[PDB]
């Protein structure tokens, strides 16, 4: 229950302390 | 970059606003904190604009 | 007379200027009683504080309000600001008064019935009434008085409205701005409220800082109005310039945690800095050969030199002269030297001249201060001349802090040999004009230059400032030797290298700081700042909101 | 000490005035409130506190003469643009002028 398919969990894994900064 | 920018010192006689304000009194202050935020304004500005 | 509680609920605004404005809404911020704050009644003469300015209101009539009295304690020591409203008209007088507040005779006369002043002249003032009837029960029933007194910088104001309401014993509903009533210039001190009364009751409110949202009319008139500090929802329709808002999630503002505390922390130093070595030597080097002291592992006390009679000059550059006592510093030098005494300004970082250029040159930054004292005496004997002067060096600029003293000689181009006439030798200038007691430049100014470092290594040189202990895990203010800023402190558990002070992250900014006291190694992790958005359906649905951190 | 406020002047210099013009494009000065612009009848119910109004812009849209007490609208004067119409030289020399 994460899945997201196979070739989905390749994209994933493949692809890759703030002063006034944040990230929504 | 924009953290880095911080760090910068634009013409002034420190990069950090704490270091100015405990050193200096107040009409000099104001002129180098002035300096800093001319630059820092125009590091933001230059930042949003990407 | 006892008191009661109740709510302003509205009530309290006025025209903040003397600008005509018209379809626009305006956002001011002044002195405002809060939208719902509360508010005193009393029973119809207490005397109560005055802060930044007292909002006053009542429904009673001039035989029951005959005026007010505004000042600090009283007595003929200090001046009074006393407002009488009479049948006809208005009288304000400032002045020393110890009472004036009588005019009305009936069984209270303890304190009363007694005219002791002294040279009033100021501001006695008259005009038109500032309470006015209605035509018995044939108006509104029971006229509500408003005002609001001000005390700000060389002024008294008044605004206020008559605005009849119907009858309630309560504060009404609904909106209305008072004007201005009168305008008194008065330098006045008002630390106290007294109304007069002269024996049903009134109700008093306080103003506070406020940014209020205006809104006015074609007219020109304020018909509504929003309290910026009142609710998220009145935030939100103040930072949307408007009095409707429609739904959806907006940014209002900036999430903030204060530390509450702070913390000092400075390395156990025992030692005093060797200043009477320096100031009271007793014995100064020639400006031609400078002495070069260092100062280091003691308490600086700068006070003692700067708050200091007898002298002439104390120049501080990259510093102020009353910062540098809180400053830590390491290898702090003394240069002493003795100079003509005009060449003071000669010895500046930045300037050129003999002694800039040949004898006793500063670097362009120079963090420090110059600090000179007239000493005529011993120095300048009659038949005494003892100031070597160095004018030759053949190039020029010589270097900061450099001390040449090589005594060669001064080809002047006339030949490449050696000799004393045309060849200018011996670099020092030995006719030294010590002009005993006498003209300028008589060799006042002993001179002695401060020079500090102000680095990242472990302070040398500490004011003297007391430590505090530490508090961790919670947010703080904290000044570890000269280096300051809010955060959390905690272990870091981190490997530090015994030479290592502190640490910093990629940014390159600190990260971490050691202990000058424990050595122990504390990370420092910013305060939460966030940021804040207000959730809402809509003004033209409901006025509950929600709101994100 | 001076106070370089909006509020009416309690000090003025020995400046002598003029009368008003009114309906053209003048060079004002209102008790130190300079411009350039034309003065007309405001017809606007200004309150018997206020000297001046001012806009969405929060810029000066009227003021109170000193002397008469009446209001009059600051009105800027025209400014445009100007634009010249040619079909080109190597057809004519004659060109129109848009204002
Ligand atoms: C502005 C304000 O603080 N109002 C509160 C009110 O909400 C509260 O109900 C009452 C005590 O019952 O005390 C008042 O001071
Ligand atoms: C009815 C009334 O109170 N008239 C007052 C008088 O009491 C006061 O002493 C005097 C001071 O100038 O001013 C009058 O207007
Ligand atoms: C008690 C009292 O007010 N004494 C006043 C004093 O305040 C004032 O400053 C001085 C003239 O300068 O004349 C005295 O009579
Ligand atoms: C009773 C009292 O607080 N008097 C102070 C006075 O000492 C101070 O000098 C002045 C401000 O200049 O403000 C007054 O409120
Ligand atoms: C926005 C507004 O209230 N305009 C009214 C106007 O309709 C009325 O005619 C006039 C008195 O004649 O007073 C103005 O304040
Ligand atoms: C550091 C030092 O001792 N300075 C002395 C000061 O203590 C003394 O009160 C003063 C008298 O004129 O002369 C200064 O040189
Ligand atoms: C290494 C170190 O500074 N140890 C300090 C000691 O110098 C100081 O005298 C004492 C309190 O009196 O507290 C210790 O932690
Ligand atoms: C759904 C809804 O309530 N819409 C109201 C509309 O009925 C009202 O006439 C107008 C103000 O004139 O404001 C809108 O928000
Ligand atoms: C209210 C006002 O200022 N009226 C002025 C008057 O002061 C002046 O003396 C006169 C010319 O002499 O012109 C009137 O309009
Ligand atoms: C339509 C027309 O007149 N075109 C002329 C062309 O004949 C002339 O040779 C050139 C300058 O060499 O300039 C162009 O504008």
């Amino acid at each position: 229950p994460s899945k997201r398919s196979f070739i989905e969990d390749l994209l994933f894994n493949k692809v890759t302390k703030f002063n006034g900064l944040t990230v929504l | 970059t924009l953290v880095k920018q911080l760090s910068s010192n634009f013409g002034a006689i420190s990069s950090v606003l704490n270091d100015i304000l405990s050193r200096l009194d107040k009409p000099e202050a104001e002129v180098q904190i002035d300096r800093l935020i001319t630059g820092r304004l125009q590091s933001l500005q230059t930042y949003v604009t990407q | 007379l006892p008191p009661a509680y109740t709510n302003s609920f509205t009530r309290g605004v006025y025209y903040p200027d003397k600008v005509f404005r018209s379809s626009v809404l305006h956002s001011t911020q002044d002195l405002f009683l809060p939208f719902f704050s509360n508010v005193t009644w009393f029973h119809a003469n207490p005397v109560l504080p005055f802060n930044d300015g007292v909002y006053f209101a009542s429904t009673e009539k001039s035989n029951i309000i005959r005026g007010w009295i505004f000042g600090t304690t009283l007595d003929s020591k200090t001046q009074s600001l006393l407002i009488v409203n009479n049948a006809t008209n208005v009288v304000i007088k400032v002045c020393e008064f110890q009472f004036y507040h009588k005019n009305n005779k009936s069984w209270m006369e303890s304190e009363f019935r007694v005219y002791s002043s002294a040279n009033n002249c100021t501001f006695e003032y008259v005009s038109q009434p500032f309470l006015m009837d209605l035509e018995g029960k044939q108006g509104n029933f029971k006229n509500l008085r408003e005002f609001v007194f001000k005390n700000i910088d060389g002024y008294f104001k008044i605004y206020s409205k008559h605005t009849p309401i119907n009858l309630v014993r309560d504060l009404p509903q609904g909106f209305s701005a008072l004007e201005p009533l009168v305008d008194l210039p008065i330098g006045i001190n008002i630390t106290r409220f007294q109304t007069l009364l002269a024996l049903s009751g009134y109700y008093v409110g306080y103003l506070q800082p406020r940014t209020f949202l205006l809104k006015y009319n074609e007219n020109g008139t304020i018909t509504d109005a929003v309290d910026c500090a009142l609710d998220p929802l009145s935030e939100t329709k103040c930072t949307l310039k408007s009095f409707t808002v429609e739904k959806g999630i907006y940014q209002t503002s900036n999430f903030r945690v204060q530390p509450t505390e702070s913390i000092v922390r400075f390395p156990n130093i025992t030692n005093l800095c060797p200043f009477g070595e320096v100031f009271n030597a007793t014995r100064f080097a020639s400006v031609y050969a400078w002495n070069r002291k260092r100062i280091s592992n003691c308490v600086a006390d700068y006070s003692v030199l700067y708050n200091s009679a007898s002298f002439s000059t104390f120049k501080c550059y990259g510093v102020s002269p009353t910062k540098l006592n809180d400053l830590c510093f390491t290898n702090v030098y003394a240069d002493s030297f003795v100079i003509r005494g005009d060449e003071v300004r000669q010895i500046a970082p930045g300037q050129t001249g003999k002694i800039a250029d040949y004898n006793y040159k500063l670097p362009d930054d120079f963090t420090g201060c110059v600090i000179a004292w007239n000493s005529n005496n011993l120095d300048s004997k009659v038949g005494g001349n003892y100031n070597y002067l160095y004018r030759l060096f053949r190039k020029s600029n010589l270097k900061p802090f450099e001390r040449d003293i090589s005594t060669e000689i001064y080809q002047a181009g006339s030949t490449p040999c050696n000799g004393v006439k045309g060849f200018n030798c011996y670099f020092p200038l030995q006719p030294y004009g010590f002009q005993p007691t006498n003209g300028v430049g008589y060799q006042p100014y002993r001179v002695v230059v401060l020079s500090f470092e102000l680095l990242h290594a472990p302070a040398t040189v500490c004011g003297p400032k007391k430590s505090t202990n530490l508090v961790k895990n919670k947010c703080v203010n904290f000044n570890f030797n000269g280096l300051t800023g809010t955060g959390v402190l905690t272990e870091s558990n981190k490997k530090f290298l015994p030479f290592q002070q502190f640490g910093r992250d990629i940014a390159d900014t600190t990260d971490a700081v050691r202990d000058p006291q424990t050595l122990e190694i504390l990370d420092i992790t910013p305060c939460s700042f966030g940021g804040v958005s207000v959730i809402t359906p809509g003004t033209n649905t409901s006025n509950q909101v929600a709101v994100l951190y």
